[PDB]
RNA sequence: AAGCGUGUUACCUAUACUCUACCGUCAGGGUUGAUAUGAUGCCCUGACGAGUAGGCAGGCGUGGAGGUCAGUGACGAAGCCUAGACCGUAAGGUCGGGUCGAACGGCCUCUAGUGCAGAUCUUGGUGGUAGUAGCAAAUAUUCAAAUGAGAACUUUGAAG
RNA sequence: ACUAAUCGAACCAUCUAGUAGCUGGUUCCUGCCGAAGUUUCCCUCAGGAUAGCAGAAGCUCGUAUCAGUUUUAUGAGGUA
RNA sequence: GACGUAAGUCAAGGAUGCUGGCAUAAUGGUUAUAUGCCGCCCGUCUUGAAACACGGACCAAGGAGUCUAACGUCUAUGCGAGUGUUUGGGUGUAAAACCCAUACGCGUAAUGAAAGUGAACGUAGGUUGGGGCCUCGCAAGAGGUGCACAAUCGACCGAU
RNA sequence: AAAUAUUGGCGAGAGACCGAUAGCGAACAAGUACAGUGAUGGAAAGAUGAAAAGAACUUUGAAAAGAGAGUGAAAAAGUACGUGAAAUUGUUGAAAGGGAAGGGCAUUUGAUCAGACAUGGUGUUUUGUAUUUCACUGGCCAGCAUCAGUUUUGGUGGCA
């Protein structure tokens, strides 16, 4: 709201808030991010370095869609399953009914490996996981098998 | 009557009126401070205007204390009255301007009987 | 005149009291203060102090920070006290059995700490048993791991994120940044 | 409502005062205020009036009379501060004055009614003062001029400085 | 010397120094086992207090909104005037008196087209100048009567 | 020169509330703190950015890893 | 704390005692005036304004840091590895309120120009400091633990 | 076709909007009066009272109008009409005035204004038992005494 704005408090004195000497004009530096090169060169190198340039190739009509790779650790690799059979499955954990994991059901398209899954079986259905990962899913005794 | 009090010291009397509040007529008699960067009375010239100060602040025992030493309690009808019973040492009530005359007399009846004292029963009489 | 060697009437700086509305949080607060003035815990002056932390100064606590605190030798069966909320965590899976003291349980670590046998208590209900915090262990979270602290201090080889909204490619990549392209940051 | 209320109403209780530590000593006269010395009243009816000093009364007043037939100053208590000492003394050995105290000069006591809203002399306070100057005048005959100058009241003839003045 | 040089004291007075009271800010503290209107309160102790640009904080005020005081009011709301009073350091509030004629307050919040001495500010109005400058080119008017309340100015007549 | 009292580019309406690093103004009170006119860069010198000075928010702690200071010891200078 | 054998008293953590007058314009207040001393005309630009710098004849009303999109720090709130109902649907006493699905945004992973790859040797490390806690300790203090945080060497992931 | 747009037209409902210098330029015979050759530009101006009940009649005046009476609740509502501010003006009253006036501190003098305490009151035999018929105080201003704090000015004493 206003009441609290320091407009209402500035009421009386004479420049606002703004300086005498100084004299709050419409547009002292320029309009927007103008004379990043020549009189805002300072700003432009201390806070925004890398702003002038062209670095990289041009992807011509680039299309998220493919790009869509959302990545799924390992420790979060647990949250997939339904908080009810959770437990159910973490205790004896059995080689000949392992729960079944479809991180792409869920919405992710890689597994990463921020580590140290429980030893217990897991089958992970995904497009892609990642050197660590494969490992460390074998290592608890599960298996990865790819999608599409 | 009323409770022991200090003795009153307003510590300045004089009603603290805007410069040049004489001179101009469409400057009012409210004070306001002068923020001019070349104002005598801003950079507290010796022989000008006193400006209000923290300083002049009224002791805290004796503050909206009548001279009479009580707060004064703007009361409407009976009810905002009888709210002034049991303080009757402290508080003298205030009959509000917009009470009609004939409610006034209903309020002077129940302050009367109370005991409480009514800094102005003169107002707005049947004479 | 004196010759002020300091700064005259300067605040403390240090917050006297929560800057929020909340009567619940100013009645611990309240209670808090009773304790810390009429006991000789230093326990309860920290408690207090904390209560008045602002939102970012109280960050969560997850539950695996807590069973990080667990694991230390002689702390097993330490009450451990978050002033601020506990968040569950599922990077753990088990959690050892204990007592927590919190200001706010979320609903996960509500559920994680009850099944694993816990008491989400309060800070009241701390302060009933434990006035002057016998055996109690404070915690706090990662106060500098909040997302709005990587961009403060940036300059010039500071090694810090620059405040870009848009990041990416051709945001921020080019001349000042590498040397093939003008120089180096 | 016009006004709302007060949510801290003051306390109604008269709070009762500390145990001041004021006691009252007996008033140390001065070294020129003797039984038997004339002083010059300053102020009042009798204002530059000589008169004899006589008691010290426990009200820190001076019970002074110069004898009514002399300068037609009654008995009265004064104050030591509104009266001059002075070189002169008589002796007054031998009046009765320990007869006078303060309860003897109370004026009457006063109410709200018996108030002169438009408007004598005791016996007894006639007599006393006879049986006082009696023993005085006759005291003061055997020296000269003395009656003569406790009649003849004090004025400040111009020229002299009482700063270089003394009595 | 009431000049110059010098010295001895005495004396004068700043918003300076000391002490006291009060205000405020800051800081450090005390204050909850049937005792306190239940603590951003109360109280104790101490130090501080200049200020433009500027920053923050606490308040005052205006138009409207929600709630509430079963608020005020034609027995007189609002408004306005008041070398009449009271409170507040102040912004301001309150009351009395006159005018007036129909609505308007207090408090807890919300909200904004929210506070004026300025801008050669805008609009409106009114002043001093001031009963002043001016009503001085075109040669020029005058007498009487008539009408009329009233005739330098109208009519007619006669002169010019 | 003149082109409707307008002329080295008429008048009217609109884009248009054109832009102005320039001028003027910028509306209540009190309390607390309280500067700068310097650095570097800029077609920069009536202006900006930047560091500096300032306020606020605080935060981690509680007499210290301190100081517009001296002393002792030890350097350094090349002015008088 | 003093005097006191002690009882008590006391000039010892701040004025009590007695006396008088008046009880109202007496004291005090406001206001006008006189006097003594002081006081330049405000706003603004400015190193510097009473300026022979500019604006201001006066008065009433109007009159100037607003709204939005996107953000930044900070504060509050709700939830919290999630979060966000209000695009929309159902509903409704009907622009309110209530309820809701899927998505989608931001976050949970980074790096590289890109193809791509994508975070535990270790009790998620060592060291130094570290509030707090625990033990011993009349008590200082000594040990163990040591969150956040600060520095530093690591370790891991991307790029070269 | 529908989902979509819609500051125009017609109708309708609403409002945390403006409230007659605002809101449309236009609350009223407003795109009107008026200005411009023209394209165009373009105002101001709301409210008597419930009802004209809009002042019959008398008198002065040529008349306007005045004074009466009269309506009306009010004419301090008379169509120059709700309220009626300031600038400015008149009159009356008060005060002051030797090239300004105005202001500050203090007081004089004048004018004018609020407060107590004059308390159920330390009580006192109800004319077929709640008026305590002599009340305690402090209200305003002073004096003395004994003290305390800060200080000032002396006079003497002992000693080094």
């Amino acid at each position: 709201p206003s009441r609290f704005t320091k407009t209402r408090k500035h009421r009386g004195h004479v420049s606002a808030g703004k300086g005498r000497i100084g004299k709050h004009r419409k547009h002292p530096g320029g309009r927007g991010m103008a004379g990043g090169q020549h009189h805002h060169r300072i700003n432009m190198d201390k806070y925004h370095p890398g702003y002038f340039g062209k670095v990289g190739m041009r992807y011509f009509h680039k299309q998220q869609a493919h790009f869509w790779k959302p990545v799924l650790n390992l420790d979060k690799l647990w949250t997939l399953i339904p908080e009810d059979k959770r437990d159910q499955y973490l205790k004896s954990a059995s080689k000949e009914t392992a729960p079944v994991i479809d991180t792409l059901a869920a919405g992710y398209g890689k597994i990463l490996g921020k580590g140290r899954i429980p030893n217990v079986p897991v089958i992970v259905k995904a497009r892609f996981v990642s050197k660590l990962a494969e490992e460390k899913i074998r290592a608890a005794g599960g298996v990865v098998e790819l999608i599409a | 009557a009323s409770l022991p009090h200090p003795k009153i010291v307003k510590k300045h009397t004089k009603k603290f009126k805007r410069h040049h509040s004489d001179r101009y007529h469409r400057v009012a008699e409210n004070w306001r401070k002068q923020k001019g960067i070349d104002s005598v009375v801003r950079r507290r010239f010796r022989g000008n205007i006193s400006q209000p100060k923290i300083g002049y602040g009224s002791n805290k025992k004796t503050k909206f204390l009548s001279p009479s030493g009580h707060k004064t309690f703007l009361v409407a009808n009976v009810k905002d009255l009888e709210t002034l019973t049991m303080h009757t040492k402290t508080y003298a009530a205030e009959i509000a301007h917009n009470i009609s005359a004939k409610n006034r007399v209903v309020i002077l009846a129940r302050a009367k009987a109370l005991g409480i004292k009514v800094t102005n029963p003169k107002g707005r009489l049947a004479l | 005149g004196i010759d002020h060697t300091s700064k005259q009437h300067k605040r403390s700086g240090h917050r006297t009291a929560p800057k929020s509305d909340n009567v619940y949080l100013k009645l611990l607060v309240k209670l808090y203060t009773f304790l810390a003035r009429r006991t000789d815990a230093p326990f309860n002056k920290v408690v207090l102090k904390a209560l008045f932390l602002s939102k970012i100064n109280r960050p969560p606590v997850s539950v695996s920070r807590i069973a990080r605190a667990l694991k230390q030798e002689g702390a097993a069966n330490k009450t451990v006290v978050v002033v601020g909320t506990v968040t569950d965590d599922a990077r753990i899976f088990e959690f050892p059995k204990t007592t927590v003291a919190a200001l706010r349980f979320t609903a996960g670590a509500r559920a994680k700490i009850v099944k694993a046998g816990g008491e989400c208590i309060t800070l009241d209900q701390l302060a009933v048993r434990a006035p002057k915090g016998q055996n109690t262990l404070i915690l706090r979270g990662p106060r500098n791991s909040r997302e709005a602290v990587r961009h403060f201090g940036m300059g010039p080889h500071k090694g810090k994120a620059p405040r870009i909204l848009s990041t990416g490619r051709k945001f921020e990549r080019a001349r000042g940044r590498r040397r093939s392209k003008g120089f180096k940051v | 409502s016009a006004q709302k209320a007060p949510k801290w109403y003051p306390s109604e209780d008269v709070a009762a005062l500390k145990k001041t530590r004021k006691a009252a000593r007996p008033q140390k006269l001065r070294a020129s205020l003797v039984p038997g010395t004339v002083l010059i009243l300053l102020a009042g009816r009798f204002r530059g009036k000589r008169v004899v000093y006589l008691k010290h009364l426990e009200d820190n007043t001076l019970l002074i009379s110069g004898p009514f037939k002399v300068n037609g100053v009654p008995l009265r208590r004064v104050n030591a501060r509104y009266v001059i000492a002075t070189s002169t003394k008589v002796s007054v050995e031998g009046v009765n004055v320990e007869k006078f105290n303060v309860e003897y000069f109370a004026k009457e006591k006063l109410t709200k009614k018996e108030k002169k809203e438009a408007k004598e002399i005791k016996a007894e306070r006639v007599e006393d003062q006879k049986v006082v100057d009696k023993a005085l005048i006759a005291e003061i005959k055997k020296t000269p001029l003395l009656k003569q100058y406790l009649s003849a009241s004090f004025s400040l003839k111009n020229g002299d400085k009482p700063h270089m003045l003394k009595f």
